């Protein structure tokens, strides 16, 4: 669906924009809400007028790229599943690792 | 909230004082009950006097405040204290003035709760106080009109103080006639017409009427308030029983006729059906009103306005009675007589013939059955009269060539076409008598009676010619003289008319179908008046039923005729009744229920109950089936109670036909035929949509006779744009053919649905109400409960006369023309206090006249507010006239 | 899509049919040729008193003895008038006497239709002008009134009206205005016809009149002169 | 108070007891009769029931064979997709049978008691159609020459066929309504159809085209056939702008579905059978889109442009609109007409509308000349930019 | 007042009275409805049996038949049988049929589809009229079309003009085209249908004009009704690349709107609210007058006015007056109503995060800061001049 995106700012954004509209006003359940509509995207290009402005969305989140801390914290919980040999620093493996993801 | 406060001098603390008795007052509750008895009178006066001033001020102040839900229970608890020993026990001079704000405590309760049970209760308690006050009440209403501190609530509420009078527990003439009813009527159209109807305070109103008219004119709309009182009286039939009720209808008719506004008076008179009432209407209006106005002219016009049945001026019991009333009334003998005389309404019809033309397609197609069918069609296209005069004048082509039953029938129908001629219809009749078989000659006699009616007031009448005819031996010639005599007069209480019927009507069964019609005709003579009776009809009816009832058409007419003859009051009837009673049959039993209604002089509460313990949907062969269908329809009932109540009644009547149909397999086919006649009589709310909807289904379904009845009423609007609807309906009529028998019913249906341009449809009510009553329509209805039609049967159907006179615009005061009038258009409806609804103009221009048609032109109104006048006669043109009432002897309205 | 340059099956161009409509949008101007002179009348139709009524012009001079009233888009006409001023004096340099109503009108009309929306020079029109001009003056030949159209059809008239009332007014002129009606009567005829398209009654701040009469040059009528014709309409 | 309280509780209570009667008598499940027209309708259906019509399963005749059993034999295929070899009944008369048309067969013994009515294959098209309603000429704007021209084409031959035959000229079939919107192309089409008093079929261009390719061929084919069989049909093909477009293919879906309806209408019209008893009226805002086949005569005999009116015509739209209104006649109809020239029919009705908006705010029941003047100067300046006409008139 | 009350009591009585009188008395009578009528109903139950095959009535034909497609995946030609009325039934209803011989016994079923449920989204606004700051008049012109014929139709009919339907809400967006649509709906208290325009363009081909027809049907019955079509502009500009409908599908759907509005078939008292950011990208006929009567431009709310709306906002997200109310307002130069919400909504989030229930000055400054990344404040308008 990369073709939907460059075509006119997403067919997938179309679904998000409508759900966001429905959720903005609906029945007597405008007052209380426990159903959110969440978007994952990685571009700012796709963003139509309702998405772009704040006080229409509760938050726009910017993610911090994977750092040296993040590799450790993820590595540590992972390493438990297998057998390990004593005297291996979890700190050492993460720090060398340049990653690109978890 | 603050406790007490009518014990504190400032006008502001009065407003919490009203709420305060919910908790209780500090001094004010004890002052009135306990202290008044306990402590001496002289000492009390100090306490009371300071309290009186506040209590009075407070009354205008309470009205000024807007609560009715916080206001209402709080002042009501306080009311008990005053009643105990402040009513008239305190002293002699002080209570009378103290009762004046007391009245106020009760009024809010009277008003808020607008039911009839609260009205009653509220009245019993209020009337005793009134008598104690001895005229403090009239002054109280006066202050209210001014408004010291009031500004809203007092407009509904003050009317209620008047409402209190009705009970008359102790009130003789201490306020029952005039206590400012006239301001109270003028502002509030609602509550006063009810109070007015019951009290017969309405009598005083006649005296007032000149003064009241001034308010009526264009300052306020009083015209609406008068129109309202009639609505309540007709509805009051169901509320309170008919014997209690008859005196009430009679009382309102005297006041309505005297007061200038005639349309309300005619509705009540029509319901009563008596001899006395009709003469009076002319003379009363003249003497009370010193100025000529509309008032003199009304006596004539009311006759014209009234739509019962058949020939022009309608009932014509009134027209025969008018010949010396006309003389008393005097706005010019010569003029008044010429206009009143049917020559003037006939004359306008003639002028109309040229523009009108003929819009269907004629046929006088020589020889065969085709000839006989064709003769029928001629009358049918108009459904009355139009420019058929040219076709009919040639005798030779249609009439002479017709064979058998066809000659009688064609000849019979010929008078109904030629009605609305004074002479030149007559010449044609005289010729046909001379020529050919006995049949043309016999149908011609009936025809003479109708034509001659175009001039009367002892100006060449119907009676003179018909009397000689009555002797004739043949059963067909006899029928023609007697049927023509009931058709023409349509009400008579002249000696000569009654005596001629007396030794004839010796028939009780005959081969000829049309001979049964003689009974209807004798009953027809009775209508519109009290009893002298004619013995022969009464005797023959019971005898006929036992003897034959196999011919359904024949059978229907004889019991109906019996009830109609009885109608009215008198002791002449008492003598023949003894003779009738000695014989008792199961057969007589149904006829008797109709008589109860008749006897009383119009009923509607007695009628109502009887229609529940009904003869409806009942037979043993066709023994009880004689009156059963006629009863079920309850058309007479629907129209009788208000135009407003009619809407509902109509839906129920339809529902009722459906009910008779489920019950009997046979009744289903009849129930379909019954709908066209029902609709036609009734003047329904469901007017356009319904007959057409049925009509289409009936093409597809067998029985062509269904289309033929349905078509009488379905023709509806006459072409302005209605041509598209008529032509489409007509197309369906034409297309169908499969036999001659089949073809004859369709052929008639096609030509009836069509109408010549700017003629009119059917009407049986007066055109400012849905109340009416015909006897003319019972005849086609009876002969069209059969399967198919015959040449014989066809002749009765051809008549649908009770149609309009061609004036529906400016009856005027020195006009009486066909020529149009200024009208304005409003889509508006805001009223519910008018005789059939009429809106207020904004004075914006549209094409001349209200529609000459029997429907439409109802929200299209008169402009008489650049004339600065008020209409008596409400604008409609269903049958209505646009005339207005001024102090002036003539309306100075503009023409266009 | 289809172009606008194309001929329709009716047998006319689209751009031009629109331009006639543009003439219909504006204010009405009447130009009457009388043989006593040529009067041009135009409606000001002001809606505010803060305006200065002298500077609302819709009569502009082609020449010093030819006046012109213009109708439809006021702006679109102004360019044609700018080019006209240069030609009249130019005509004086070459001929050594002043330009005629006929000569000036045929030369502006050539420019009126030239339109080629794409692949046409920027020194030439992409679209025609929606203005109708009325050139009214008296010149060496005598009083002449020539009418020019946005379709570039020029014709000689004696009474012509253009603007919103153009068809209505033109019919109505043919009736009252003839050559058995004098110049002052032409001014009265124009004033009556003017009122339906106007939002208000006729006034001396709601008309502008100028007459060019024989032996005289172009005169713009002063407040007194406007007021004398207002008195009797 | 008491009397009314009592009557409310009582009446309601009576409906509960009555409940057995409510269902039989009024309807709303379990007998929906009043037994004046149903006594007849039921009666006729019963004889059918008893032998072999009901349950009548809809099927259609695929082919007429004479193989297996009797000489009359037909292969019908039911709408469950199984074929059956069936007989033919004289038990009740077959009346509408044609090869390929729907026919009815029984589930107990599969034989044709009665064929289904002519070409009811789309039930979908038939339901939406109005049949000749009455539209007054107090809302069909103007007097105008523009109105009159269409009528000669549409109304006169249907109203009277008499004339055309006598001379020996062929009668009108075709008219093209073309011009920008808001000129009441729809508005007039309706009015004259009732005036003529012939059957009115309006159909939307969008409804002809539906999901699958060749589904669009089924609805159009069967609509034209249905039209021909009935007595006098006018099919008013409503508003085809891109739902009528010229044949092309993009290889993703293409113009295929759109052209499908278009082409179907061409195949039955010209065909090897000509147009039957079918008159055609086209509404297009774009003739620029249409196929060369449609634009030539034999369904488009005369082209008439109903477009933006003339200067005199705009005054006539004011006069017709005023009749509907209950506003002053002291308001000059003409003044409004000059103040807004180059205005379509829709725009002149918005002026009246606007005039009313100013009027309600002020709290008047009647519109004024003041409100009116204001309404036209706002229309000439503002409304022009939005208006449909510059782009649609270029295509026209 | 008194005459009205008695009339109503009578009307109610007459339906009841008549129906009842004929029945019970005919049970006493020896020939009319009596036994038969009670039996007829019993007889429908026994004839139908169990089970009953369900159908949907597409149309009734006047020939003693109807087209009801049975739930078995084949079509049936039903006859008026088992005591039923042909004309009584209105199209589109689900009906019960006797399986044993095809007859419509009666009508009661609808068997509810999810498509109507999606359409009907009732109102309950965030903010609404009379809690919105400045430009009071701008709302009142809108009311002319939407609100005012619902509140009083009387004024319009009496005047005699075409009842105003259709409005275009245009201008640069930040004024609350969405807010105004919600606000009018609460005030009028009429049914609120909300369908977003993007939803018309579907992944299915040719469903779009069908979905319009249904929208308007659902509105007519509901009516007086308001329909808010949020953002009509979205379908024309965009090609989602979820369909092969193309430019053609948009064009057919836009057209179907016109037909349903006035057309050959009108839909009674359905007003349309079109929010749009632009008027030049829209289809020509859709924005032509006489499908709208009122055209209004929203310019952005004034810098003074931003202050009067803010007090209200701060109070809603707990009142503090320790805030620099003026600074937050100032930096942002004449732009969206949306930014005022963002600054309060965020600040309150931050306060909670800090672990308190009171929003303070520091929280207001912080939220503001986060909002400048997310939007661009009002720095665009500043750069130009």
């Amino acid at each position: 669906g990369s073709s939907r995106l460059e075509g006119g700012s997403g067919g997938d954004s179309e679904v998000q924009r409508t759900m966001l509209e429905l959720l903005n006003q609906l029945d007597g359940f405008e007052a209380t809400k426990n159903i959110k509509v969440i978007m994952a995207t990685n571009r700012i290009d796709i963003l139509d007028s309702a998405l772009l402005r704040p006080g229409r969305i509760d938050r726009k989140i910017e993610f911090p790229p994977p750092n040296e801390e993040a590799r450790l914290d993820i590595l540590k919980i992972h390493s438990r599943k297998m057998n390990l040999t004593r005297g291996i620093n979890l700190r050492k493996i993460a720090e060398l690792m340049p990653g690109a993801s978890g | 909230m603050e406790e007490g406060g009518r014990d504190k001098t400032p006008v502001q603390s009065q407003q919490p004082s009203a709420t305060a008795p919910s908790g209780a007052d500090e001094k004010s509750s004890g002052k009135e009950r306990r202290d008044a008895g306990e402590k001496d009178k002289e000492q009390e006066l100090s306490e009371e006097d300071k309290q009186l001033q506040d209590e009075l001020e407070m009354l205008v102040e309470r009205l000024g405040e807007k609560d009715t839900s916080l206001y209402r229970p709080a002042l009501e608890e306080l009311r008990r204290q005053i009643r105990s020993s402040t009513t008239s026990m305190t002293s002699v001079p002080k209570p009378l003035k103290f009762l004046r704000p007391h009245y106020g405590k009760l009024k809010e309760i009277y008003e808020n709760m607008a039911p009839g049970e609260n009205k009653c209760f509220a009245a019993d308690i209020i009337s005793v106080l009134a008598m104690t006050m001895s005229g403090e009440r009239e002054c109280l209403k006066y202050r209210l009109v001014g408004s010291q501190e009031e500004l809203a609530s007092w407009g509904h509420e003050y009317v209620r103080h008047l409402a209190g009078e009705v009970a008359k527990e102790w009130q003789e003439l201490d306020d029952a006639e005039k206590a400012q009813r006239e301001p109270l009527l003028t502002l509030v159209k609602e509550i006063v017409p009810y109070n007015m109807a019951h009290n017969a305070e309405h009598e005083a109103c006649d005296l007032l009427m000149e003064i009241e008219q001034v308010d009526m004119l264009e300052k306020d709309i009083d015209e609406n308030a008068y129109s309202k009182v009639c609505l309540y009286l007709t509805s009051c039939v169901n509320y309170v029983p008919e014997p209690e009720n008859s005196a009430l209808l009679r009382c309102a008719l005297g006041v309505f006729r005297k007061f200038s506004r005639f349309p309300e008076a005619l509705r009540l008179a029509l319901m009563l059906n008596d001899m006395e009432l009709v003469e009076d209407i002319f003379t009363s209006c003249k003497d009370v009103v010193v100025q000529k106005q509309m008032a003199f002219m009304l006596g004539r016009h009311g006759v014209f306005l009234e739509l019962s049945e058949d020939v022009e001026e309608y009932e014509d019991l009134t027209e025969i009675m008018s010949n010396v009333q006309l003389n008393s009334n005097f706005l010019a003998l010569a003029r008044e007589l010429d206009i009143m005389e049917p020559k003037v309404p006939d004359d306008i019809y003639k002028t109309h013939l040229e523009n009108n033309r003929f819009g269907g397609s004629g046929s006088q197609v020589d020889s065969a059955r085709m000839n006989l069918a064709s003769s029928f069609v001629n009358g049918f296209v108009n459904a009355a009269f139009g420019q058929d005069k040219l076709l009919t004048d040639d005798g030779n082509k249609w009439l002479y060539k017709n064979k058998d039953h066809g000659m009688l029938s064609a000849a019979a129908s010929l008078g109904m076409i030629l009605l609305w001629d004074v002479d030149g219809g007559l010449t044609q009749i005289d010729k046909y008598l001379y020529s050919s078989e006995d049949y043309i000659k016999s149908g011609a006699l009936l025809a003479c009676g109708i034509v001659n009616s175009g001039v009367r007031n002892e100006c060449d009448p119907a009676l003179a010619l018909l009397s000689d005819y009555v002797l004739h031996n043949s059963n067909t010639m006899r029928l023609g003289s007697i049927f023509g005599l009931g058709l023409a007069y349509a009400g008579s209480n002249r000696e000569d008319v009654l005596t001629l019927l007396l030794p004839v009507m010796g028939d009780s069964k005959s081969s000829m179908e049309v001979a049964g019609v003689t009974a209807l005709a004798c009953g027809m003579i009775a209508v519109g008046s009290c009893n002298g009776d004619v013995t022969s009809t009464i005797l023959q009816t019971i005898m006929e039923k036992s003897e034959t009832e196999l011919k359904d058409t024949y059978a229907r007419w004889l019991p109906l005729g019996l009830g109609l003859n009885h109608l009215g009051k008198g002791e002449a009837i008492e003598a023949i009744l003894a003779a009738l009673e000695v014989v008792s049959e199961p057969f007589r039993s149904f006829a008797n229920t109709l008589v109860d209604v008749c006897a009383y002089a119009g009923s509607g509460n007695v009628l109502k109950v009887q229609q529940l313990l009904h003869i409806c949907s009942e037979h043993f062969d066709s023994k009880e089936k004689e009156e059963d269908k006629d009863k079920k329809e309850k058309k007479d009932k629907d129209k009788k109670e208000a135009p407003a109540d009619m809407g509902a009644h109509q839906g129920v009547a339809v529902l009722g036909i459906a009910l008779i149909a489920m019950g009997e397999e046979i009744g289903a086919e009849m129930a379909l035929r019954t709908f066209g006649h029902l609709l036609r009589y009734g003047e329904p709310t469901l007017r356009r949509a319904v007959p057409l909807a049925l009509a289409l289904i009936s093409v597809s379904n067998p029985r062509l006779n269904i289309l033929d009845t349905l078509s009488k009423f379905s023709h509806d609007a006459d072409p302005e744009v209605s041509y598209n609807s008529i032509f489409a309906m007509g197309m369906v009529g034409s297309g169908t053919n499969n036999a001659r028998l089949a073809a004859m019913l369709r052929q008639l249906a096609q030509y009836h649905a069509k109408d010549p341009n700017n003629l009119f449809m059917v009407r049986l009510a007066q055109g400012l109400t849905h109340l009416g009553k015909g006897t003319l329509t019972l005849c086609p209805y009876h002969s069209d409960r059969q399967l198919m039609s015959q040449v014989a049967v066809a002749g009765l159907l051809t008549v649908l006369v009770s149609f309009l006179d061609v004036r529906n615009i400016i009856l005027g005061k020195s006009h009486y023309v066909l020529y149009g009038l200024v009208a304005a258009m409003q889509p508006r409806m805001l009223v519910t206090f008018d005789e059939e609804l009429r809106p207020l103009p904004v004075s914006v221009r549209v094409g001349q006249a209200v529609d000459v048609v029997g429907q439409a032109g109802k929200p299209k109104t008169i402009t008489g507010f650049q004339t600065h006048t008020t209409p008596v006669l409400l604008a409609h043109g269903e049958r209505a006239e646009l005339a207005t009432e001024e102090f002036l002897p003539v309306t100075p309205i503009l023409e266009g | 899509d289809r172009g606008v340059n194309t001929f329709s099956p009716e047998g006319r161009l689209f751009q031009v049919e629109y331009a006639i409509e543009g003439h219909k949008l504006g204010s009405t101007a009447i130009g009457i040729q009388t043989s006593e002179g040529v009067c041009l009348a135009v409606e000001k139709r002001i809606t505010s008193p803060l305006m200065e009524p002298s500077s609302i012009e819709k009569i502009v001079e082609i020449d010093a003895h030819i006046g012109c009233a213009m109708s439809g888009l006021i702006a679109d006409a102004k360019t044609l008038i700018d080019k006209a001023r240069v030609e009249t004096q130019n005509h004086w340099f070459t001929y050594n006497e002043t330009m005629t109503v006929e000569s000036v009108t045929q030369a502006v009309s050539n420019l009126a239709l030239q339109f080629g929306e794409e692949d046409a020079d920027p020194g030439a029109m992409s679209r025609p002008f929606g203005v109708a001009l009325l050139f009214g003056g008296v010149d060496e030949k005598g009083p002449q009134l020539f009418h020019m159209d946005p379709s570039g059809t020029f014709v000689q008239c004696d009474a012509r009206a253009i603007g919103s009332a153009s068809e209505g007014a033109q019919s109505s002129l043919q009736e009252v205005y003839h050559k058995s009606t004098t110049l002052k009567e032409a001014i009265k005829s124009s004033l009556i016809i003017l009122k339906q398209v106007m939002e208000e009654k006729l006034n001396a701040t709601n008309i502008e009149l100028a007459t060019v009469q024989p032996g005289q040059n172009f005169h713009m009528f002063t407040k007194e002169e406007l007021e004398e014709v207002i008195k009797d309409i | 108070q008491s009397t009314y309280s009592r009557q409310i509780k009582q009446v309601e209570d009576d409906i509960q007891q009555l409940l057995k009667k409510i269902n039989e008598l009024t309807g709303i499940k379990e007998s929906d009769t009043g037994l004046a027209p149903p006594a007849l309708w039921d009666l006729a259906a019963d004889k059918q029931t008893l032998q072999s019509e009901q349950p009548l399963q809809v099927a259609r005749c695929t082919k007429i064979i004479n193989a297996d059993s009797e000489d009359p034999k037909y292969i019908i295929n039911v709408k469950q997709f199984a074929k059956f070899v069936v007989d033919l009944s004289d038990q009740v008369a077959p009346t509408d049978i044609e090869e390929g048309m729907r026919v009815g067969v029984d589930r107990n013994k599969y034989q044709i008691h009665i064929p289904l009515p002519p070409k009811i294959d789309p039930t979908v098209t038939m339901m939406q159609v109005e049949e000749k309603p009455d539209v007054t000429y107090s809302d069909v704007g103007g007097c105008k020459e523009q109105i009159e021209k269409l009528r000669e084409v549409v109304e006169t031959p249907l109203l009277h066929p008499e004339r055309f035959v006598n001379l020996g000229i062929e009668p009108p079939k075709g008219v093209l309504l073309f011009g920008p919107p808001g000129t009441g192309k729809t508005l007039c089409a309706r009015a004259v159809a009732n005036r003529t008093d012939a059957c009115f079929i309006p159909v939307i261009g969008s409804e002809l085209v539906q999901k699958y390719v060749g589904e669009g061929a089924r609805m159009v084919r069967e609509l034209f056939e249905m039209a021909r069989t009935k007595k006098a049909c006018l099919i008013f093909f409503d508003e085809i702008d891109a739902i009528g477009g010229a044949r092309f293919d993009d290889g993703a879906g293409g113009d295929n579905e759109v052209q499908r309806t278009m082409l179907e209408l061409i195949n039955q019209l010209d065909g090897f059978d000509p147009r039957g008893n079918i008159k055609v009226l086209m509404a297009t805002n774009r003739p620029d889109t249409l196929d060369p086949a449609l634009m030539r005569p034999g369904r488009l005999d005369r082209k008439i442009e109903f477009s933006l009116p003339d200067l005199e015509g705009r005054t006539h739209i004011f006069k017709i609109h005023a009749r509907s209104m209950s506003v002053e006649r002291d308001i000059r109809f003409e003044l409004l007409a000059r103040l807004c020239p180059n205005s379509t029919g829709a725009e002149i009705r918005s002026v009246c509308t606007e005039a009313g908006m100013f009027a309600i705010r002020a709290r008047r029941k009647i519109a004024t000349e003041k409100d009116f003047l204001e309404a036209v100067n706002k229309v000439i300046k503002s409304y022009a930019k939005f208006s449909a006409t510059p782009r649609y008139m270029t295509y026209n | 007042t008194q005459c009205r009350l008695k009339l109503l009591k009578l009307e109610r009585i007459k339906d009841y009275l008549l129906m009842e009188e004929e029945f019970i008395r005919n049970q006493e009578q020896m020939k009319p409805l009596e036994e038969k009528q009670e039996e007829e109903r019993s007889k429908v139950d026994d004839l139908r049996g169990t089970p009953m095959s369900v159908g949907t009535l597409e149309e009734i034909i006047d020939d003693n038949h109807a087209i009801v497609s049975t739930s078995v995946g084949s079509e049936h030609y039903v006859s008026i049988l088992s005591f039923v009325d042909k004309d009584l039934l209105e199209p589109g209803c689900s009906v019960l049929l006797n399986h044993k011989v095809h007859a419509v016994i009666g009508v009661l079923m609808d068997d509810t589809d999810p498509l109507v449920t999606v359409m009907k989204v009732e109102k309950a606004p965030q903010e609404t009229y009379a809690d919105i700051g400045g430009l009071d008049n701008q709302i009142q012109e809108i009311k002319e079309s939407v609100e005012l014929p619902l509140t009083h139709p009387e004024y319009y009919e009496e005047m005699g003009i075409k009842p105003p339907k259709g409005v275009i809400l245009y201008g640069p967006p930040g004024t609350g085209k969405t807010l105004l649509a919600k606000a009018v709906a609460n005030q009028t208290s009429a049914t609120f249908l909300r369908v977003v325009g993007s939803e018309l363009i579907q992944k299915y081909l040719g469903d779009g004009p069908k979905l319009v027809r249904e929208l308007f049907r659902v509105a007519e019955e509901h009516a007086p009704s308001i329909v808010f079509i949020d953002e009509i502009d979205a379908i024309g500009t965009k090609r989602y690349d979820s369909n092969s409908g193309g430019e053609r599908e948009i064009q057919r759907t836009m057209l179907e709107l016109l037909n349903q509005l006035d057309g050959f078939d009108s839909r009674g008292d359905v007003k349309v609210i079109m929010a749009t950011n632009r008027i030049e990208t829209l289809d020509p006929a859709l924005i032509r007058p006489g499908r709208i009567d009122r055209k209004i431009e929203f310019p952005l709310p004034d810098e003074k006015t931003k202050k009067r709306i803010f007090q209200i906002h701060t109070s809603r997200m707990t009142l503090a007056d320790d805030v620099t109310l003026d600074d937050l307002i100032m930096a942002k130069d004449d732009l969206s109503g949306a930014d005022i919400k963002a600054i309060c909504t965020e600040a309150g989030l931050m306060a909670l995060r800090e672990r308190r229930m009171k929003v303070t000055n520091e929280d207001f400054k912080k939220s503001k800061e986060n909002v400048l990344y997310k939007k661009q404040e009002g720095t665009p308008e500043g750069l130009y001049l």
